[PDB]
């Protein structure tokens, strides 16, 4: 997996 | 203080880095998923709007020559946030910005693993940003953790710093990504690696003149789908505690995270050019690139000779509280659950944020  | 968005060029003032050199003498990497074509146009908009010299960039296809490095449209927001926040935090200059692009057509998590591997094998970027992650137990189950930890171990040995966002789900990383789950707490990979610097998130308040005022824990509660938006923090269930963390007494024999934290609240976030339009963006995806840009200045001040800094951060900050802004208020859960900030190291925010000029003076006197 996920973009934070 | 006030909660507002910030141009990334304000982060040096906020974190006391204006008197440091820029990162003009340090090469910095960014790990991406897929391509960065729009991101490079947005970066041009950024440096041109701010009246800065252009940034030297390179894009690296890290897997198969026949892989898919097309732009991920949502992804461009992340690579925009990362690149503009790095360059702003660095004082407006980096030697080169290297985009290590993961192949999107590769099996499993192998595209991402090969992006990390290439950055380590090339060994040209001193500092590498990783504004991404997922449930560490998932990474563990399919062997991705073990494979990637080997790569980060090599990085640390060769004096490279990977900076990794701690997560945006508070304590609920493994629960459908962020759905409240009572007292069941978890952490993100690769932040839980002892071989990277894990970077958590704050709510940043500034004075009317734009100076630092204070920071609390990043916790913006639940969105309309019921998912929590807060700083990741806790301990790994798999990774053992590296010895330098023994200064945090009364914690389990596991890698505690994050190490340090910077601005992450959307409400106090960065103003980022994304497909040509300015957006106010937060997350620990912001906090990590702020660290990367600031740390790159300290590298440039020290002839790129500073090695993997985890042990030094823990020894220096535990003995020298003036090097940080210690976050004391807030929690990274919901409904009375989660961890609380407090004096010194805590699970939401680690040591808090760095005061860069003070850290620089410390390094001049003592090394790092
Ligand atoms: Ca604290």
């Amino acid at each position: 997996x996920y973009l934070y | 203080g006030t909660a507002k968005g910030h141009n990334p060029t304000e982060f040096p003032t906020i974190y006391d880095a204006s008197s440091a050199p820029t990162a003009a003498n340090t090469t910095v990497g960014i790990i991406t998923i897929g391509g960065v074509s729009q991101t490079l146009q947005d970066l041009q908009q950024f440096t041109s709007a701010n009246g800065l010299a252009s940034v030297n960039t390179q894009t690296i296809q890290t897997g198969s020559s026949n892989g898919d490095y097309s732009d991920d449209q949502q992804g461009q927001g992340e690579w925009d946030l990362d690149s503009q926040s790095i360059v702003g935090s660095a004082g407006g200059a980096v030697q080169q910005l290297l985009f290590y692009m993961a192949d999107q057509s590769a099996s499993g998590n192998t595209g991402l693993t090969q992006a990390f591997n290439q950055a380590v094998s090339d060994n040209v970027a001193k500092v590498i940003n990783v504004s991404l992650g997922w449930c560490e137990a998932d990474a563990n189950a399919d062997g991705t953790l073990q494979a990637e930890d080997r790569i980060f171990a090599t990085a640390a040995a060769q004096g490279q710093t990977f900076s990794v966002s701690s997560g945006d789900e508070g304590v609920y990383e493994c629960n459908n990504r962020g759905y409240p789950d009572g007292s069941t707490y978890s952490v993100s990979w690769p932040a839980s690696s002892p071989n990277v610097i894990a970077v958590g998130g704050t709510t940043l308040y500034t004075t009317s003149a734009g100076a630092y005022s204070n920071e609390t824990v990043w916790n913006e509660g639940l969105d309309s789908n019921g998912k929590l938006w807060a700083t990741g923090g806790g301990y790994s269930v798999y990774e053992s505690k590296p010895s330098w963390q023994s200064v945090v007494s009364g914690t389990p024999g596991r890698r505690l995270l994050p190490d340090i934290s910077f601005d992450a609240a959307q409400g106090t976030g960065a103003l980022i050019y994304n497909y040509g339009q300015l957006q106010q963006i937060g997350g620990t995806s912001l906090a990590s690139p702020i660290f990367v840009g600031l740390w790159a200045r300290l590298q440039s001040a020290n002839s790129n000779s500073l090695g993997f800094p985890a042990a030094s951060f823990y020894s220096a900050i535990s003995s020298t509280p003036s090097l940080v802004h210690d976050v004391k208020s807030g929690n990274n859960g919901y409904g009375g659950y989660g961890y609380n900030a407090g004096t010194g190291w805590d699970y939401p925010t680690g040591w808090g944020s760095l005061d860069i000029a003070k850290l620089s003076a410390y390094i001049r006197s003592n090394g790092f």
